[PDB]
């Protein structure tokens, strides 16, 4: 039993998998058993809210958070975001619940069965983590595969259905993609864009055609990318500032997964684009916006002229300006006044919000949505009590935006952690200190006194 | 305290007749009417529109009038406002108007009596709280 | 150690399990029909579901006499018919 | 070597769970409010003291159940089970909330019980009783929370009830009714709690990565024996780094680790003096010249202004049902609320 | 050696009073410019509309507040989530009316305190110590994200932030309660088992350490003067201090082993302030406390009110009074 | 303010080149022990 124990290992049992580090094919085990249980849970999980599933209700009035992501690519649905056939939920569900036990076999034989190490089965699988040249190989394999996957999102937005968009003309509908945005000032000018409000760097992305066409060019920068990585070593300057070991390789994807986690969080928070509210339900910004346009509606109804209703601070109670001028819902909602979304931006001119259409062309679903999306707000309790911390029981609702983003703050964060943690270790392994001071050389007592 | 069947006694229709809900219906109702009016209508308020409550006071000041049983079945097939004259189910959610409320699509005629039972007996358990609001929390 | 026997050896010891697969199972059912009979609401004087109000109060039948107070539950318990 | 000694000799006996003379006082005590507290939560209800539900029995969970206070008109009786109010039905004194005064008052000799206990080994084991000294900032918590601080009210209802979300309830009448944030002594007690923490942290950490390399194992813990007599990590190292980093360094271990005693305690003694201010209304409730300034002006907004809009919401929002001996009915138009909400 | 290398040798050298380091870099601008607005602010700042309604908030000394009740106050709900730097007023005078200077400070400091942290990896780093003590400081940098920047992200707008002063704190935290109900949350229950616990533990291992310092004065000086700085013996018997903690509890209950002892020192509040910090940006979002209202109901369907229903009218009154010109529409959204 | 704005970026920027740089000049090296992690 080879490195299975504490006095042969270094390692306690609770450190356990780090036993794993230089054996190379027990830790190909681990990685595509772990492969395994994520496929296990995406199929398991979307059969179970398959089976759970009425279709006439909202999904997001359903706690299902895999189903709208099939939905959103176009499976599924109709317009309005209707559902017109669950088969393709079934598929999804399935083949990912198949292809878990084939990647648990691969997996639990490599790990208890198979080769542990591989450099003597095979140069062309076994690795050394110091070796910068087949460790940059990997990565280039794996790069192709991601840029394969981006690819195949744009092949399902353009040759295989197209996507479900949320703002096509007349409606929401799946469309096919057929002018993917191209052009890089557009793509990467998402990229160069402020985090901060009105802005919101890449989470800002508002149609199709820059999702689609982002990902073709993700997709080739990830393929050139990754052939450039199998056939090249790394350079002077980056050898000299990284470290360069399997902990440390693991502290700066642990740094990359908990930037995309956050990133991610942010994205199902304020984006209703590729989160379509009709899936997911209404966004905060959106749900506190439509409070306002409903009783903008009822009021006007009961003769109100909402334009120049003076509410009780000065300020207009249904309208008032943006610090830039534009013509913006009053109210706390405010701060919200970023927020675009299909049932709104009918009532938009150039200035904002208009008043002659809001007087003229309001029309009954947009008065549904905009009660819908204010009944749907994204807030509730732990035990999935809908509504504010006051609100008696009676609605069993929690937004999935609710759940999505808190669970992956979670994650980022103690993703955080466990970067600082391995790149802290890494570094002090690297240097030969992270057992501990050597009692007959420490630094500090040949360093001069601070005073 | 129990759920007896004097509670359980509302009126069926405007002319003095009333109908025994069992407690399977009772059941039945605070379940689709969470399934299908809660978003709206928890606790017995408008959320959409807080001046009209489901108090049975204010349904029989309704026109027609709407603290009977047949009164609510009609208000859920063919919704009106307070005063009766307008047709409202292109807003609110009712069999009429199935195609854009989809909830409503798999309620029955058994669902809508269930329904309106409930919303005639809950305010005979929970007195002021129903329609009440935060205050009477 | 301090002289008695360690718990590792007791509890996996198979006289243990002959004891206490039936000591405890008998402690469980025993506890659970406190409750069922409906002993455990007489005993601590709970109100069972159906006798927090009589069938048209609802005033709670809080104690404001501290010397009489004994009485006034009583009297709160008739009540209920 | 008579009965006294005799029954010394046993009452030390070096066992599993060491006796004690104090071990007299203190096992039945804290059984008792331990057991109390669990049968209470388990079985037991406050319609007749609070008009609440309060144990598994009636619907309640882990969160929701408390063994409540008595009924406002109970005063403070000691509410014995022999006494006046129960006449010795044990079911009508758990009606009465006898259940409270019995695991407060067992649960106070229980925790002297203890401290004693810290002294006594202490005396036996040849260390000096710092311990027990530390263990008086409990003491003087538990005793001015749920001793004095209802004793200079009305009465035991307004003392804290022993349950996780009744707890909750004390804290946010505090503020509403206290303004117990604004109170310089619950400051100083917050600081003594956070800074305690911190001091917990701290060390913990710069303990555990000044190690000095005393095996060969990357999990570090085996190496170190109970008996050695080196330091197990570096001083001087530690001292550099902090000294560095935030520009002072505890250099002297002793310092530093009464200073860990000190820190809390002291704390701890201070938010102690100030819920005995409590118990008289002597609150640190307003600023007097905020007030002078607010009430000539209509524009002049802080804080602490703010703060005091909240309170007197959860003082009307929350009296009736929190304090039903008073009968409060607070019509519609009375409630005191901003626009809208 | 050339110019920029002596400047490196220097920037992370070990030698200097206060390490500098390469986190040192941007640590120290952003660290003095948080610091020298805040003063400046605290004292002198003019009243700020906190939420856009043009109901400016006095927190300064200057202008009517003490040390107690004064504050930055949070910037405009106008301006939301809006970058507002000081070359995006009109005016010195908008910015402070809009309030500029809590956004300044707070952004700076939260890029400082986080070069803090690295600066503690750095430092760990060149005197060759283990790497950790930057993971216990990473609780409470956490906590400050999650006030000043993930609660306004996910509530839309920096005006929700905390405020920068002692009673601006005391009406977040009550705010909060009002909507989050942040009490019922097992999050925060878990940090206060952090908080409740250091303090506990901080008291224990202060006094265990104590109790067992071995003589090496006489009783007319302090007891520190038998520990001299960088002796090599230990300066307590912890085989007293575990046979007197071990026969308080149970032994097994008690640490013969100052690594594990010291280890759980640091684990048990660090770990849980990550939970408070994680619950605070997690009811960001608006993932709330347990909700229990009306939870107990008798026979006939009476509510029967348990302690969550009193909470529930606490909350309440903190709800409909809170920013009371504020809100024009029943629900409060965010 | 478009003085003090450019003044700003100059200034951030002047400190973040300084940050990259400093941690690009032989940083695993800057320790007591092991200097070649190259
Ligand atoms: C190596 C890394 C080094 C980093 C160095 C520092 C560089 C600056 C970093 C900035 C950090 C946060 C800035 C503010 C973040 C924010 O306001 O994020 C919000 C933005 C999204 O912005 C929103 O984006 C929205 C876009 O939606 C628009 O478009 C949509 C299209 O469907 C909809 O139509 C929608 O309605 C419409 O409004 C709007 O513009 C909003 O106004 C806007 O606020 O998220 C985003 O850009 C992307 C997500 C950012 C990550 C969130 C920060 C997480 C930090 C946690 C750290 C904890 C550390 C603890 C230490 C221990
Ligand atoms: C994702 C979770 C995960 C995975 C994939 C692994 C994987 C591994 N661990 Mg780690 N470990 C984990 C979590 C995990 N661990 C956790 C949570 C802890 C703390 C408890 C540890 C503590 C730990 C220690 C202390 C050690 C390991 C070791 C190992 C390796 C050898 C296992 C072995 O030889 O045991 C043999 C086990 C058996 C013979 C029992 C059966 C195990 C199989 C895999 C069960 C299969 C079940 C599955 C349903 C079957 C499906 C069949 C179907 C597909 C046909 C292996 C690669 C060892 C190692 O590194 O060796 C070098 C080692 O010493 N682990
Ligand atoms: C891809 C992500 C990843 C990978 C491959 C690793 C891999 C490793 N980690 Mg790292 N780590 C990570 C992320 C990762 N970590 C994160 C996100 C954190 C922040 C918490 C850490 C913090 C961390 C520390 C402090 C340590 C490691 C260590 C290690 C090594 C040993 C791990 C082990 O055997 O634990 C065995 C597994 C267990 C003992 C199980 C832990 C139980 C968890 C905490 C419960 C989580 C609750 C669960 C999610 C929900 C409740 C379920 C319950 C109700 C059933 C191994 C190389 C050790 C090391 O340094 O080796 C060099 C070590 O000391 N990691
Ligand atoms: C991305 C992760 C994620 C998200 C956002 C959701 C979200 C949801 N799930 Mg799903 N699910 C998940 C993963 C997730 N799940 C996993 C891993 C499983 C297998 C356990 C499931 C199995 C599952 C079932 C069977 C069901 C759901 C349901 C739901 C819905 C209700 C959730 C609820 O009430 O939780 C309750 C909240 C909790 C239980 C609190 C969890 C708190 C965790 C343990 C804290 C952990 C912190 C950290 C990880 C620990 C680190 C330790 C530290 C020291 C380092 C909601 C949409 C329900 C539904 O409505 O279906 C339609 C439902 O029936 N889920
Ligand atoms: C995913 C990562 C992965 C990696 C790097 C390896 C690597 C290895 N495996 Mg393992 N294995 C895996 C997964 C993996 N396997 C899975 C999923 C299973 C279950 C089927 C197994 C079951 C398995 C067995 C039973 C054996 C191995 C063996 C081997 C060794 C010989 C490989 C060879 O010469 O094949 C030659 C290569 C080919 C014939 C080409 C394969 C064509 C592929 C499968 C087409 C599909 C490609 C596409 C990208 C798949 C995408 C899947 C994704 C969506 C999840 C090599 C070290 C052998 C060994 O260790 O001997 C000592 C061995 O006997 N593997
Ligand atoms: C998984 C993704 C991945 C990973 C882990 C790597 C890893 C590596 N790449 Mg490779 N690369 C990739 C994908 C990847 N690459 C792709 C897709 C392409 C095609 C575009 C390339 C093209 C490429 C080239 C041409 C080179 C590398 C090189 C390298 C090596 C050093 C790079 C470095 O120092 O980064 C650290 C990054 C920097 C030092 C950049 C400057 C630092 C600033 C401050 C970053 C600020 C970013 C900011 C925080 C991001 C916010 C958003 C932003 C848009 C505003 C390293 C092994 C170098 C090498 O050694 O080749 C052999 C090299 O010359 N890569
Ligand atoms: C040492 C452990 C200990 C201590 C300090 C206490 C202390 C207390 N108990 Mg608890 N109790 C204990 C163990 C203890 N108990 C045990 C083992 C049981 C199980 C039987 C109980 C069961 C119990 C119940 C059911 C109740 C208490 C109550 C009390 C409180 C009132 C007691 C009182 O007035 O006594 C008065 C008696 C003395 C102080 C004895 C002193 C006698 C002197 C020194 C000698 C003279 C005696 C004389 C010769 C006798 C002449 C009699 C003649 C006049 C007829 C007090 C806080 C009451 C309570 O908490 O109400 C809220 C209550 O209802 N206890
Ligand atoms: C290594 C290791 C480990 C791990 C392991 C793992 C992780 C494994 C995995 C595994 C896996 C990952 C597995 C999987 C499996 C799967 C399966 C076996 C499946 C099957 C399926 C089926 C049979 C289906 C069915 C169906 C259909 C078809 C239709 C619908 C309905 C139903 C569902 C019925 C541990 C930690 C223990 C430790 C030791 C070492
Ligand atoms: C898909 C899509 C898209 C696109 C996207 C893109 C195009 C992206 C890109 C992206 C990118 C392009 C990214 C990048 C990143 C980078 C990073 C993240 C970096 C990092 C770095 C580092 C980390 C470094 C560090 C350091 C320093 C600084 C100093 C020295 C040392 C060292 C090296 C350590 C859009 C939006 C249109 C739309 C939607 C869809
Ligand atoms: C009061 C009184 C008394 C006393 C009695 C007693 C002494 C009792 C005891 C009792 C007892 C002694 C009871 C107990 C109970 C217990 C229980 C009921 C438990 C439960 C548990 C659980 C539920 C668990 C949970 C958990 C945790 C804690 C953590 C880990 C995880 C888990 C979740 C598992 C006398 C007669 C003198 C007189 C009259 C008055
Ligand atoms: C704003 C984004 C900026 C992105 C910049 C990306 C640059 C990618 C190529 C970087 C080139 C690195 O070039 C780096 O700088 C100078 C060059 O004289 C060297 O300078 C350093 O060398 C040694 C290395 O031990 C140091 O001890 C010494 O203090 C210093 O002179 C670094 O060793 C070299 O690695
Ligand atoms: C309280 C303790 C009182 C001790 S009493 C003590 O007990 C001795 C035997 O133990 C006798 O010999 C002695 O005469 C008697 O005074
Ligand atoms: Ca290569
Ligand atoms: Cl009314
Ligand atoms: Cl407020
Ligand atoms: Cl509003
Ligand atoms: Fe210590």
């Amino acid at each position: 039993a080879t490195n299975r124990d504490q006095e042969s290992s270094g390692f306690a049992w609770w450190a356990g998998n780090a036993r794993l580090i230089n054996l190379s094919g027990k830790l190909l085990g681990a990685h595509v058993a772990h492969a395994g249980l994520i496929v296990f849970w995406a199929g398991a999980m979307t059969l179970f809210e398959l089976a759970h599933f009425i279709p006439e209700k909202p999904m997001y009035e359903q706690g299902l958070i895999l189903i709208p992501h099939i939905a959103t690519l176009g499976w599924g649905v109709g317009p309005g975001g209707e559902v017109v056939d669950t088969f393709p939920f079934f598929v999804v569900g399935v083949v990912h619940l198949i292809s878990s036990a084939v990647l648990g076999f691969g997996g639990v034989y490599h790990a208890i069965r198979g080769p542990e190490t591989l450099e003597e089965y095979s140069s062309f699988f076994g690795y050394d983590w110091k070796d910068k040249n087949k460790m940059t190989t990997i990565l280039g394999f794996h790069l192709i595969v991601l840029g394969i996957g981006a690819l195949l999102l744009v092949a399902k937005a353009m040759f295989f259905g197209g996507l479900y968009d949320t703002w096509a003309p007349g409606g929401g509908d799946v469309r096919v993609i057929t002018n993917p945005t191209l052009d890089p000032r557009v793509i990467f000018g998402y990229l160069l864009k402020s985090p901060f409000g009105g802005e919101g760097w890449i989470v800002s992305v508002n149609n199709l055609e820059d999702v689609v066409g982002g990902h073709i060019w993700i997709g080739l920068i990830c393929i050139a990318g990754g052939i450039w990585h199998i056939l090249t070593t790394p350079f002077g300057w980056a050898r000299r500032a990284f470290i360069w070991s399997g902990e440390a390789y693991l502290s700066y994807s642990l740094g990359a997964l908990s930037m995309m986690g956050f990133i991610a969080t942010c994205f199902v928070w304020f984006n209703n684009t590729v989160y379509p509210s009709e899936f997911y339900g209404p966004t905060g910004p959106e749900a506190s916006q439509a409070q306002a346009m409903t009783f903008l509606i009822r009021d006007q109804k009961l003769g109100a002229n909402v334009g120049s209703a003076q509410g009780p601070t000065g300020l207009g109670k249904y309208l008032m300006r943006s610090p830039t001028g534009e013509i913006i819902f009053g109210g706390e909602t405010m701060r919200f006044w970023d927020f675009r979304g299909p049932w709104l931006e009918p009532l938009r001119g150039p200035n904002g919000l208009d008043l002659n259409k809001i007087k003229n062309d309001i029309q009954p679903w947009q008065e549904r949505r905009a009660a819908e999306y204010m009944t749907h707000a994204p807030l509730g309790s732990l035990n999935s009590v809908g509504g504010v911390a006051t609100e008696i029981n009676s609605v069993n609702f929690v937004s999935p935006r609710s759940w999505l983003a808190t669970s992956h703050f979670v994650l980022a964060f103690f993703f955080l952690v466990g970067h600082l943690w391995h790149a802290g270790r890494a570094r002090a392994a690297a240097a030969g200190f992270e057992k501990g001071i050597d009692r007959e050389s420490e630094p500090v007592l040949s360093m001069p006194s601070l005073d | 305290a129990e759920l007896t069947p004097e509670v359980l006694t509302v009126p069926l229709n405007s002319e003095g007749k009333t109908i025994t809900l069992t407690e399977k219906q009772y059941l039945e109702g605070k379940r689709l009417f969470q399934y299908a009016c809660a978003s709206c209508h928890v606790g017995g308020i408008t959320k959409t529109n807080p001046s009209l409550d489901l108090r049975t006071e204010t349904l029989a000041l309704a026109t027609p009038p709407r603290d009977n049983i047949e009164g609510l079945v009609d208000y859920m097939k063919n919704p009106t406002t307070y005063d009766g004259e307008q047709e409202i189910a292109e807003v609110h959610p009712s069999l009429r108007s199935a195609d854009i409320f989809p909830k409503m699509r798999n309620l029955t005629e058994k669902d809508l009596v269930a329904i309106a039972g409930h919303i005639l007996v809950e305010p005979k358990i929970l007195g002021d709280k129903w329609g009440g609001g935060k205050v009477y929390y | 150690t301090t002289g008695e026997r360690p718990f590792s050896d007791i509890i996996t010891s198979v006289r243990y399990w002959v004891i206490h697969s039936i000591t405890i199972p008998a402690l469980f059912i025993a506890g659970w029909l406190f409750v069922s009979t409906g002993l455990a609401y007489d005993v601590f004087g709970t109100p069972r579901p159906d006798s927090y109000y009589a069938q048209e109060q609802r005033s709670i039948p809080l104690v404001t006499d501290r010397f009489e107070a004994k009485q006034q539950v009583e009297t709160f318990l008739e009540q209920l018919k | 070597r008579g009965w006294f000694d005799i029954l010394d000799d046993w009452l030390k006996r070096d066992r599993f769970v060491f006796v004690g003379w104090s071990g007299i006082l203190l096992f039945p005590c804290a059984y008792l409010a331990l057991g109390g507290w669990l049968t209470g939560t388990t079985f037991v209800t406050s319609w007749y003291t609070h008009g609440l539900a309060s144990s598994y029995l009636e619907g309640c969970n882990f969160l929701t159940v408390a063994v409540s206070t008595p009924a406002n008109s109970m005063g403070h009786s000691l509410l014995l089970l022999w006494g006046p109010e129960a006449q010795g039905d044990f079911t009508r004194w758990c009606q009465l909330g006898g259940l409270w005064t019995f695991i407060a008052l067992h649960g106070a000799f229980g925790l002297i019980g203890f401290m004693l206990r810290q002294f006594e080994i202490a005396r036996l084991v040849g260390v000096r009783p710092y311990n027990a000294i530390a263990f008086s900032a409990p003491i003087a918590v538990f005793v001015s929370v749920f001793l004095i601080y209802p004793l200079g009210q009305s009465s035991w209802f307004f003392a804290p009830s022993f349950g996780v979300a009744a707890i909750f309830r004390f804290l946010l009448f505090f503020q509403g009714f206290h303004n117990w944030t604004l109170n310089p002594f619950h400051m100083m007690g917050v600081a003594g709690v956070l800074g305690g923490a911190l001091l917990c942290a701290i060390h913990g950490a710069t303990v555990e990565n000044t190690l000095f390399q005393d095996g060969e194992g990357a999990s570090t813990f085996r190496a170190f024996n109970p008996t050695q007599a080196e330091e197990t990590y570096s001083m001087v190292t530690a001292n550099r780094f902090w000294s560095q980093i935030f520009g002072i360094a505890f250099s002297n271990k002793r310092w530093l680790h009464f200073f860990m005693l000190f820190v809390p305690v002291t704390g701890l003694w201070m938010s102690a003096i100030g819920v005995v201010g409590l118990a008289l209304n002597l609150r640190s409730y307003d600023f007097i010249s905020q007030e002078i300034r607010a009430a000539e002006d209509p524009e002049f907004e802080t804080f602490y202004t703010k703060n005091l809009l909240l309170n007197e919401g959860i003082r009307a929002w929350m009296a009736p049902q929190d304090q039903p001996h008073e009968n409060f009915v607070f019509p519609e138009e009375v409630l005191p609320r901003g626009n809208a909400l | 050696a050339n110019l920029w290398e002596r400047f490196c040798n220097w920037v992370t050298s070990t030698d200097n009073r206060l390490y500098v380091g390469w986190f040192g870099v941007i640590m120290i601008p952003t660290l003095l410019a948080a610091t020298i607005c805040f003063v400046i602010a605290f004292i002198a700042a003019p009243p700020v509309d906190i939420d856009g309604i043009r109901e400016p908030v006095s927190g300064s000394l200057l202008y009517g507040n003490n040390i107690i009740t004064g504050a930055v106050v949070p910037s405009s709900n106008a301006i939301g989530l809006h970058f507002y730097p000081i070359w995006e007023a009109a005016s010195l005078d908008e910015w402070l009316y809009n309030g500029g200077p809590y956004q300044l400070i707070i952004f700076h400091f939260l890029l400082g305190a986080s070069c803090y942290m690295g600066r503690q990896w750095e430092l760990s780093y060149r005197l060759g110590m283990r790497p950790w003590i930057c993971v216990a400081y990473s609780a409470p940098l956490a906590s400050a994200f999650a006030v000043f920047l993930i609660y306004p992200i996910g509530q839309g707008s920096f005006s929700d932030g905390m405020p920068l002063g002692i009673s601006g704190t005391f009406n977040f935290m009550i705010v909060f309660q009002a909507e989050h109900n942040i009490l019922m949350h097992p999050f925060h229950q878990l940090g206060v088992a952090g908080v409740f616990g250091g303090a506990l533990f901080c008291a224990m291992h202060g006094s265990l350490v104590t109790s067992s310092l071995i003589r090496e004065t006489t009783e007319t000086e302090s007891a520190n003067y038998g520990y001299k700085f960088g002796q090599e013996e230990e300066t307590y018997n912890i085989v007293a201090a575990h046979g007197y903690f071990g026969r308080l509890i149970f032994q097994y209950a008690s640490f013969n082993n100052s690594r594990s002892l010291h280890f759980f020192l640091a684990a048990w509040p660090v770990v849980g302030v990550w939970f408070a910090a994680l619950g605070i940006s997690t009811m960001a979002f608006n993932l709330n406390g347990f909700n229990f209202n009306h939870s107990v109901i008798d026979a006939k369907g009476n509510v029967i009110n348990t302690w969550a229903d009193i909470i529930n009218r606490a909350n309440l009154g903190m709800e409909v009074m809170h920013e009371r010109n504020a809100h024009n529409f029943p629900l409060d959204l965010a | 303010m478009e003085t003090l704005k450019i003044t700003v970026y100059i200034v951030v920027t002047f400190f973040v080149l300084l940050f990259v740089f400093g941690f690009l000049s032989g940083d695993p090296a800057r320790n007591p022990k092991r200097k070649d992690l190259e």
